[PDB]
């Protein structure tokens, strides 16, 4: 009972209070979401015709964002049923690997997004602020090829796997297993908050200990920066946290036992949901906000 | 202070006459006798050629008489010959000084000037027994910056600065052989009539003067601008040249009858022109323009019959090869354009 | 493609090494930072020029700090209108104004009503609220200091300006050229100016230079990743 | 002035490797490209190798294609031709000529004086009918080239070279594309044809320029000289 | 007295310019109508010439 089968113990679960609450929430997502990137992609690829560096790496994050909402809908049919993949094979993994490699990129992006702004601010006279679209775009494709390297692991997945007469795609579930993949998601987020603090912090010290702040237009840009490092930490950290706190019960408990497992089971499955804010949000926080 | 006054008066007396002789010889005008001809249609010709590498503001451009190569100066410190053909390029000389405003081919295309803010005019062999282009005379005359320069041949050039005044040179002794001090304003512009025994220069101080290049004296002076002349070019019956000014007009007039024909404006127009050219066959009138487009008139009726617009930044210059088969258009966001 | 014969490849190939070669010319020149230097004849523009740097036409002055280049153009002997050659300069990254501040008394040699100080404050009007420099940083150099102190002890400031009500301090009568000067700007809200007294100062003129040309470099800088 | 000078040469058995060097002084060497043309002992000009400005392409002829190759030292004003495992047939004097390609240019217009090697014991084909043509000075001669393929292109060039090698003396260019004539050349030598058929014609032939006449092509590598016509006393 | 040397100067000079014979308006408008006409063949940027004639295709 609310036990199943994978390669090894696996306690998967179902439930109705994500249908209850999941669908709505990532209706209003995917309706404001895909309007904003498609906007930015519109405005990026043929309103302004003067492209940069850092442009560049903007229009990759607003792809990558792009690419993560285009798959919201098979979501939301996965999700008004309560656990039945009704889909077929092949769209279950090509989903998968979708929404990791997108996150994953999306990650990225910001991430080097923060640093760019960092070697700007603090070190002004310096070759990295003066590169060609050519090499810009030669880091992108990279960096691109490394997200799909890490994530093409979830293409090779046997199939939709099957819990009594139900149908999921869930790769997400307490599995008595050691996987890399509870690894990477922890790390990608520890790793670049890490990185996007550093910058934000030391972007500030030096923007304030050069009496420059007293200007009446780089409040707006501190405002901005402050917003950025506050929407990855409130977009990303619930996530984390229940997950270690499903870890914390895993090492202690075992899954003999599954009822805990089931409320942190749902916790997760709906903070979740919070991580499609970021793709939401920062066309808004990012390519709108900017003056021109 | 009598005397003085004398002259004055003796001038404005002599002007009044001047004036009144005009008009004694205005009976009809341009737009009453070609009332009755009909129209150019709809003048469409497409961006050909785009030519791409310079990375500043373009100031000047100037054919060669074989109608495909042609030369180029930019601020970036560069002056680069072109084959319009293909979009190869040809050459590449860098200059001593950056602050370059005037660019010339010699009609034989065995040299090349450029001057700017430095006050000198500087040429350039470009056929040596050595494979690079090396400097071969520097002149160093002028008072205030070159505007213009126009070889007559090779061993002859013409130049006008903003000194108020025009000079020309010998290249191989490299002496001023002539002075033409009538203008009250810096000298923008020139242009050299097709057998090469006259000129007109257009001056900041609103008129142009048509000088003799043997004796050295203004023969005429031009005036009904209200404000700084930009650009200056000949019609090619040699008989008549357009004048294009900062008040957004452009205005011919001829010799023979030593005034004003007809005039070349549009309400919608506010802009200053800051180059002006002629059709092979005089009939159309190409002009550049601040608002970042380029406009053709019928010179016969001053009626709009094209527009020009690929630009992104100021249409600096512009010219018309000698076998009237495109023009080429240059701009402040550093491409230049060959259209047909 | 192979409908190109052998003198036009070699042509192509030609013009390839054309290109790669004024790209590298670009990439060189974009480094380097160029200022515009200013100001009238007895402003004190040789001591600047010369304490930085240790027959017409522009003249050009390259001097070095902290491994990053420097420029400055002096248009001086340019007795032409300003206005036809002044867009010359747009996209400098700052302009060098220089004024003397013991000429609130002197008066030019071509007008005797004309102040002297007075031109130099129209100068600064014509140059500052120009449309070809909206963005673009001064700074504002006040040359001839221990003049100044030495002269406002028998020379009241109301020669120059009738309506000084302050007293024959330095400090506060520098104060008041200063507040006179930076008032004539009307941008106020993208650009900004950077005053400084150097009398016989040695190496602080360089470093207020750096100082103001990293700010306007970090401005610049955020211009081109939307966070400006 | 411009001067070209080669070194090497000398004895070689068979079998064996030698390298030629050839030195360049008073022109800008890097916006050269540069040849390699052998003449056997009592035989025609012979195309060997080419190297472009900026040693970005390299051809060699296919009788010595995988034995020898070229390379240039910009810094030093020098081009090299390492040759290996020569046979019989390579000995030959060996020139080192320079040519600028752009619109307008003359290529071949320099000619190096060649060095001597010596070894101890489908392609357009260039022909000339006579070999040998009795002149007295005064008087006007006509040279003829005819080649298999046609020379003309779909820009309007025509692709053929006229060359004069007096008695011990390097070759030197008259005619490049059929038609301008080269810079110190006196206005006594012109040139004429059509598509496959050449002619050069001299008016007021004098003493000096007696000597052999080579037609070239320049459509497509390899270039392939014709056998020369020598005017006589 | 510097400039009553350069006020001489343009006192004979506009005597100098007043001197030239005039024509009359019209005849010179009909100069340029008939050279407009007489070259109107020559002129590839008013007619357009075929593509096969272009070199810029
Ligand atoms: C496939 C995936 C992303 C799990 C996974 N991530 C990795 C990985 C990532 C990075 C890296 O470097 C290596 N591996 N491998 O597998 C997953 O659980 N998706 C689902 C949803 C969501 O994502 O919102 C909604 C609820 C149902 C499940």
């Amino acid at each position: 009972h609310f036990l199943e089968i994978d390669k090894k113990n696996c306690c998967v679960f179902r439930d109705d209070f994500i249908v209850k609450v999941l669908p709505p929430v990532l209706g209003l997502e995917f309706i404001f979401g895909l309007l904003g990137n498609g906007l930015a992609l519109w405005i990026f690829c043929f309103h302004l015709k003067s492209w940069k560096s850092s442009r560049i790496f903007l229009f990759n994050l607003a792809v990558a964002d792009f690419l993560l909402i285009i798959c919201l809908p098979f979501l939301m049919d996965n999700y008004v049923r309560r656990w039945d993949w009704k889909f077929g094979d092949i769209p279950c993994r090509l989903m998968l690997f979708m929404l990791a490699m997108n996150r994953q990129g999306s990650i990225i992006f910001l991430t080097v997004v923060a640093v760019d702004r960092y070697f700007r601010v603090v070190h002004p006279h310096h070759a990295l602020n003066k590169i060609s679209n050519r090499t810009a775009a030669i880091i992108s494709c990279l960096l691109w090829g490394i997200t799909i390297g890490l994530t093409v692991h979830l293409l090779k997945k046997k199939m939709p796997i099957q819990n009594g007469g139900a149908n999921l795609c869930s790769s997400f579930s307490i599995c008595h297993t050691f996987q890399w993949h509870e690894a990477m998601f922890l790390l990608e987020f520890f790793l670049p908050l890490g990185i996007i603090l550093f910058c934000s912090a030391r972007i500030i010290w030096s923007l304030r200990q050069r009496q420059m702040d007293r200007h009446a237009k780089i409040k707006r840009a501190i405002t901005f920066i402050m917003v950025v490092a506050i929407v990855f930490v409130i977009c990303f950290l619930p996530s984390v946290v229940v997950r270690i706190r499903i870890f914390w019960l895993l090492h202690t408990s075992g899954t003999q036992n599954c009822e805990v497992y089931r409320s942190v089971d749902l916790a997760f499955f709906i903070t979740l949901s919070f991580t499609y804010m970021n793709s939401m949000l920062d066309p808004v926080v990012y390519y709108f906000s900017s003056p021109s | 202070q009598s005397e003085l006054d004398q002259l004055r008066q003796e001038a404005e007396q002599l002007k009044n006459q001047i004036r009144d002789a005009r008009k004694a010889c205005a009976d009809a005008t341009l737009s009453q006798i070609t009332n009755n001809i009909d129209p150019v249609g709809r003048i469409q010709m497409r961006t050909r050629r785009t030519l791409r590498g310079h990375l500043a503001k373009i100031y000047a451009m100037h054919w060669g008489t074989d109608s495909r190569l042609l030369v180029s100066a930019s601020q970036d410190g560069k002056l680069i010959i072109w084959d319009s053909y293909t979009t190869n390029k040809v050459h590449a000389i860098p200059l001593r000084s950056s602050w370059v405003m005037t660019c010339a081919y010699a009609p034989s295309g065995n040299y090349v000037a450029c001057g700017g803010l430095d006050n000198i005019c500087s040429i350039y062999n470009l056929k040596t027994r050595e494979g690079n282009v090396r400097v071969s005379r520097e002149l160093a005359g002028h008072t205030g910056y070159l505007s213009c320069c126009r070889f007559l041949d090779d061993n002859q050039i013409v130049t006008s600065s903003g000194d108020t005044t025009c000079a020309l040179w010998d290249i191989e002794t490299g002496q001023q052989t002539t002075t033409f001090t009538g203008h009250t304003g810096d000298v923008m512009s020139l242009s050299l009539a097709p057998d090469t025994r006259l000129f007109v220069s257009g001056a900041c101080d609103a008129s142009a003067k048509l000088w003799d290049v043997r004796e050295g004296m203004c023969r005429q002076t031009f005036t009904g601008h209200e404000s700084d002349i930009n650009a200056i070019c000949f019609f090619p019956n040699g008989n008549a040249f357009a004048t294009g000014s900062d008040d957004a007009t452009c205005r011919l007039f001829d010799l023979r009858a030593d005034q004003e024909l007809m005039t070349y404006s549009h309400d919608n127009i506010i802009c200053g022109i800051t180059s002006v050219s002629f059709s092979k066959s005089g009939r159309l009138l190409l002009a550049g323009y601040d608002d970042f487009n380029c406009n053709v008139w019928d010179a016969l009726k001053a009626d709009r019959a094209g527009v020009l617009a690929g630009h992104d930044n100021r249409v600096s210059c512009l010219g018309v090869t000698d076998d009237g088969m495109a023009v080429a258009t240059g701009s402040w966001d550093s491409f230049l354009k060959i259209w047909n | 493609g192979c409908t190109l014969s052998a003198e036009d490849k070699a042509a192509v190939e030609r013009s390839k090494m054309i290109d790669r070669n004024l790209r590298e010319d670009g990439e060189k020149a974009a480094r380097e930072v160029k200022l515009l230097l200013l100001g009238a004849g007895e402003s004190g523009k040789n001591t600047i020029v010369k304490q930085m740097k240790i027959t017409t036409g522009i003249v050009e002055t390259h001097f070095t700090f902290k491994d990053l280049h420097f420029k400055m153009f002096d248009v001086g002997a340019q007795r032409s209108e300003r206005k036809k050659w002044i867009h010359c300069f747009e996209g400098v990254t700052a302009i060098i104004f220089c004024v003397a501040l013991s000429d609130y008394d002197l008066v030019l040699a071509e007008d005797e009503e004309m102040n002297r100080m007075h031109a130099s404050m129209k100068l600064f009007d014509s140059i500052c609220n120009n449309k070809w420099f909206t963005d673009t940083s001064i700074i504002l150099f006040l040359n001839k200091k221990d003049l100044f102190e030495e002269k406002i002890k028998k020379s009241p400031l109301t020669i120059c300006y009738p309506e000084y009500a302050g007293s024959n301090t330095y400090e506060e009568a520098a104060a008041y050229i200063q507040c006179q000067f930076e008032d004539l700007n009307k941008r106020k809200d993208t650009k900004e100016i950077y005053t400084h007294f150097t009398c016989s100062t040695d190496t602080k003129n360089v470093q207020f230079v750096f100082d103001a040309v990293t700010d306007v470099i970090i401005k610049n800088n955020l211009k081109d990743c939307g966070l400006f | 002035m411009v001067q070209l000078v080669e070194s090497g040469g000398g004895l070689v058995q068979p079998g064996g490797s030698r390298k030629l060097s050839c030195s360049a002084s008073g022109f800008a060497f890097s916006s050269f490209g540069m040849h390699w043309v052998r003449q056997a002992p009592e035989k025609g000009l012979e195309w060997v190798a080419y190297i472009s400005s900026g040693s970005g392409t390299i051809y060699y002829a296919d009788t010595v294609k995988g034995r020898f190759t070229i390379s240039r030292d910009d810094p030093k004003n020098t081009l090299f031709l390492q040759m290996t495992s020569l046979r019989s047939e390579d000995t030959a004097m060996y020139y080192c000529v320079r040519s600028i390609y752009y619109y307008g240019s003359s290529p071949f217009d320099f000619w190096g004086q060649g060095t001597t090697l010596t070894v101890s014991s489908s392609d357009i084909v260039m022909t000339q009918a006579t070999s040998s043509v009795p002149v007295t000075p005064g008087e006007s001669v006509s040279i003829s080239c005819r080649s298999s393929k046609s020379l003309l292109h779909s820009n309007g060039n025509t692709y053929l070279y006229w060359f004069l090698q007096r008695p011990g003396q390097s070759p030197q260019l008259l005619i490049y594309r059929m038609s301008n004539l080269a810079s110190g050349v006196p206005d006594r030598f012109s040139g004429s044809g059509s598509g496959t058929a050449f002619t050069l014609t001299i008016s007021r032939l004098e003493a000096e320029d007696v000597g052999v006449y080579y037609c070239m092509q320049h459509l497509e590598y390899p270039l392939t000289f014709g056998a020369g016509t020598k005017l006589e006393l | 007295t510097a400039s009553i040397a350069q006020a001489r100067k343009l006192v004979e000079q506009l005597k100098m310019e007043a001197n030239i014979d005039r024509i009359k308006v019209s005849k010179a408008a009909a100069d340029l109508m008939a050279y407009c006409e007489a070259h109107a063949k020559e002129d590839p940027l008013l007619t357009p010439v075929p593509a096969s004639e272009n070199p810029f295709r």
